[PDB]
C-alpha cells in the first residue's frame, strides 16, 4: 500500500523538515 | 488462443485505469494550457495561480 514513490568533519549538511496540511 | 478462435474467444488486451485520491494532495493533474504573454501593456494576468 504505496501513496508516493521519488528517484532522483568536512560536510555540515543541514536540514529542516516540516509538515503543513499534510 | 489461435486465429481462428471466436470473437468471444479471440485474445483482448485489457487496461483498467483505477484513479485514488486520498487525504493528501494531488500530484498527478491534466494539463495547463497557456497563452502567450504580452509586455509594456495593462493586462490581467495570473502567474501559477
Amino acid at each position: 500500500n504505496c501513496t508516493f514513490e521519488y528517484v532522483s568533519f568536512k560536510n555540515l549538511r543541514e536540514f529542516v523538515f516540516k509538515n503543513i496540511d499534510g | 488462443f489461435q486465429p481462428t478462435n471466436g470473437v468471444g474467444y479471440q485474445p483482448y488486451r485489457v487496461v483498467v485505469l483505477s484513479f485514488e485520491l486520498l487525504h493528501a494532495p494531488a500530484t498527478v493533474c491534466g494539463p495547463k494550457k497557456s497563452t502567450n504573454l504580452v509586455k509594456n501593456k495593462c493586462v490581467n494576468f495570473n502567474f501559477n495561480g
